[PDB]
RNA sequence: GUAACGGGGCUAAACCAUGCACCGAAGCUGCGGCAGCGACGCUUAUGCGUUGUUGGGUAGGGGAGCGUUCUGUAAGCCUGCGAAGGUGUGCUGUGAGGCAUGCUGGAGGUAUCAGAAGUGCGAAUGCUGACAUAAGUAACGAUAAAGCGGGUGAAAAGCCC
RNA sequence: CCCGGCGAGGGGAGUGAAAAAGAACCUGAAACCGUGUACGUACAAGCAGUGGGAGCACGCUUAGGCGUGUGACUGCGUACC
């Protein structure tokens, strides 16, 4: 059974964030656990938080047992950019996108 | 368009590209290169094509027959129930029922009445004459038509 | 145990049973073509036409439904020069079986 | 029904052994090259490498025509500073001279990956015994 | 008549990007590249029909060669052969037997071998 | 200094071929509590080698 | 950087002379096809077995058409048994296109013949917006400077003691 | 109701014809960014296609030496205004 997780205009880029989903996708939703709290990412909060949430997901609103469950399926796509202005040199004044992502965690146990 | 005859920026130097006024109609908000005015599209129409053209048409409805005259076509009083029975009974729905001098009852009758159209003889124009199914016409008025196209 | 035959304004090596496409063929879509002017034919032992076409050998062939094939695009351009057209083209052929062969 | 292709899966190929010997070099390379890139048969498929492999032999005694023994060009670049060597035939032969036959029918071979290809089927050997007698090579001429 | 454009407009677009798939990159994905991607593969397509037939052509030289070789004589005197060959007209394509049929080969270079003595 | 064409999206992609972090793989359980730990490193509630350290 | 045969290489694979094959183009021929402009024979609200022939093209002239909005035709016609639009596919047109239909969508769309045009975009350092690139690079703003204990806290180098 | 910081966000429940309407809410194109799968790719040199073309993969019909995707190898080939 899948049920699933996710982090929708997380604070992140989304670059930074796949770095760490990437460590984690198809793993032993155990072995997931343990590489993010020893990852030293501001990601890796931000998708422990969701892996968490998901597995308690699995537990609470379907069949559980959280035993047997993998991360299956991790992608993160990209969520809108807020805008700002940066005084710059010489009345120069520069964009910079503040970015988002949306971390996406799917958990199963097949 | 509001605005100003204020040129947006520089020519030269900006690393822009001319502009001249922040009405271009180029530009976004704002422009519109040959802007329309209020026109007048009446045509003319020689007289003699005017009334050669309704000829020509009379002569067809009454080659595909849909040209049907009759002796007084006539109602008793104002009222549309009245003139669509004359009609069920005439084999009537779509017609034109030009009439002579016009009464006022057949006016007011037809209406209400959407696929029928009543109008007194000088009256009478090229595409209602060619819009209905059947036009009805009376004796009374084509002798007017008649005079009426010489 | 083929045989050779113009037919196109182009030349076809074939066995009876097989079936060739051909340029286009009056010949109505059911009935019998013959080619009787093949130019060579071959078992395990042959015949080259010494001249053009083998003596008597004929070959026999029903037409199979016509059809004109996957159209193409014709497309001409000419760089910096205002000028380009682009053009659709098919082709018809006819089809046919080939039953004959008689040596 | 396109005409036949041979297919690189299928291909049979061959092994043969010639005596560079008093041959006149080029009109060697000319035959390898050929006979190298399948060009004598079902070539007929110049995508496919359908060439013989082909064991040469005896290069030093390789022949040459003219004054070119002493005086044939032989030039080539390192890609450094202004990194230009040259050699001369005689010097070839004598340093190597697999290379002389070598250097010849590469220029003969076309192009790119696939001739480059077809060139590995050559083995040449300066000597007069060589150990692909398990390719049970047959021996030929020109 | 103030006139929408667009759906017009889309239809074009997609018309060109849909003739430029599997090409790379912006060539396939950015209408403005797509195009003169497409338009050139047309013309390429147009010089290549062309190209073809000689292509071939020489193919089937080059194998008729190799074969009249084998039968030791040179392709040019075994056409000029077949040419005079009590007439005797056939296609160098058709000449194909070459490949698949390697005793009716010899039998032509006979017939042509023949009519040269 | 600036390019002067747009770089590929594949090239950013090769550039990347290196930035994939490691995971750990390195950690351990201590033999008296709980407690996974960096190999060589204080475990949370402060233990070492079996042995509670650190107090706090 | 060989670099004054394209290269390999050639004593002919060079020059000269005679000869006969062959290769070779979008030329010429063959088979099929379309059109413009003429004119036979079959036969005219004629198109044809047709038939001779022509069919590179910027500027420019001429001809014939696609599609878009809106008026009428339309109180008709199609449509919640699914409109417009979006996205596939199939067949069709010389093309601009057309028609069908799966998916999405969920209220409008209109044949036909005519009528009118804010009718067709890749470029004007064009206008607006959205989104890439360089790049997870530069930088994080005076080189007066920090260290540790306790605290709160989900988290504390940066707050509080 | 559950994960979370009595967050942000999320998973259920439920309303509803529909949440393939959940407030950044009708439709929801494009550039641009991803996850997944087929195929290709680490001796190969250039407008990136086009002509020929193996192989693999998937559909074929009871084969028939076909459709679709991919594209080793190979001839030709210096974008548009």
């Amino acid at each position: 059974m899948e049920t699933i997780a996710k982090h929708r205009h997380a604070r992140s880029s989304a670059q930074k964030v796949r770095l760490v989903a990437d460590l984690i996708r198809g793993k032993k939703v155990s072995q997931a656990l343990d590489i993010l709290t020893y990852t030293n990412k501001k990601a890796a909060v931000l998708v422990k938080k969701v892996l968490e949430s998901a597995i308690a997901n699995a537990e609470h609103n379907d069949g559980a047992d959280i035993d047997d469950l993998k991360v299956t399926k991790i992608f993160v796509d990209e969520g809108p950019s807020m805008k700002r202005i940066m005084p710059r040199a010489k009345g120069r004044a520069d964009r910079i996108l503040k970015r988002t992502s949306h971390i996406t965690v799917v958990v199963s146990d097949r | 368009v509001t605005g100003s005859g204020k040129k947006p920026w520089r020519q030269k130097g900006t690393g822009r590209a001319r502009s001249g006024s922040i009405k271009s109609p180029i530009w976004r908000s704002g422009g519109v290169t040959f802007a329309a005015r209020p026109q007048d599209h009446s045509q003319k129409v020689n007289k003699k094509m005017y009334r050669g053209a309704l000829k020509s048409i009379l002569s067809e409805l009454v080659r595909q027959d849909r040209l049907i005259v009759v002796e007084k076509f006539s109602v008793e009083a104002p009222k549309t129930k009245l003139l669509a029975q004359k009609l069920k009974d005439m084999a009537l729905e779509d017609v034109l029922i030009i009439t002579g001098e016009l009464d006022e009852n057949l006016f007011l009758a037809a209406r209400n009445l959407h696929k029928v159209d009543v109008r007194d003889a000088t009256g009478i124009d090229p595409v209602s004459l060619i819009a209905f199914d059947k036009v009805v016409m009376t004796a009374d008025a084509v002798k007017q038509v008649e005079e009426m196209l010489a | 145990m083929y045989a050779v035959f113009q037919s196109g304004g182009k030349q076809h090596r074939v066995s009876e049973g097989q079936t060739v496409r051909l340029e286009k063929l009056d010949i109505a879509t059911g009935e019998t073509v013959e080619f009787a002017e093949v130019l060579m034919i071959a078992n395990g032992e042959e015949v080259k036409i010494g001249v053009p076409f083998v003596d008597g050998g004929v070959i026999k062939a029903e037409v199979v439904a016509h059809g004109r094939g996957e159209k193409v695009k014709i497309v001409k351009f000419r760089r910096r020069k205002h000028y380009r057209k682009q053009q659709g083209h098919r082709q018809w052929f006819t089809d046919v079986k080939i039953t004959g062969i008689s040596a | 029904m396109k005409t036949f292709t041979a297919k690189p899966e299928t291909v049979k190929r061959d092994w043969y052994v010639v005596d560079a010997t008093g041959k006149t070099l080029g009109r060697l390379a000319t035959e390898l090259a050929r006979r190298l890139r399948g060009k004598h048969k079902a070539e007929y498929t110049p995508h496919v490498d359908t060439g013989d492999y082909i064991i040469v032999l005896n290069a030093d005694k390789v022949a040459v025509t003219g004054n070119k023994r002493t005086d044939k060009v032989y030039y080539h670049h390192t890609g450094h500073i202004g990194g230009i060597k040259q050699a001369t035939f005689e010097e070839m032969i004598a340093r190597r001279p697999e290379r002389v036959i070598e250097i010849a029918v590469k220029g003969m071979l076309p192009k790119g990956p696939l001739g480059r290809a077809m060139f590995r089927k050559l083995k040449v050997y300066a000597g007069n015994e060589h150990n692909h007698a398990a390719q049970q090579p047959q021996v030929l001429d020109i | 008549a103030r006139v929408k454009r667009g759906v017009i407009a889309r239809a074009r677009h997609k018309k060109i990007l849909k003739q430029a798939k599997g090409y790379y990159g912006a060539r396939s994905r950015v209408y403005r590249v797509a195009f003169q991607a497409v338009i050139k593969a047309g013309q390429y397509a147009y010089r290549d029909r062309r190209q073809r037939k000689r292509q071939f052509r020489q193919l089937w030289i080059a194998r008729i060669n190799a074969a009249a070789r084998q039968n030791g004589i040179s392709y040019s005197k075994f056409i000029n052969g077949l040419k005079k060959a009590s007439v005797e007209i056939d296609r160098k394509i058709l000449a194909d037997i070459a490949v698949f049929d390697k005793v009716a080969f010899t039998a032509l270079v006979e017939k042509a071998k023949a009519a040269l003595a | 200094a600036v390019q002067q064409n747009k770089p590929t999206r594949s090239k950013r992609g090769m550039r990347r071929s290196h930035d994939a972090l490691t995971a750990v793989t390195s950690l351990s359980v201590d033999k008296t509590s709980g407690e996974k730990h960096l190999r060589h490193h204080i475990t949370a509630d402060g233990y070492y080698r079996g042995r509670k350290v650190i107090a706090k």
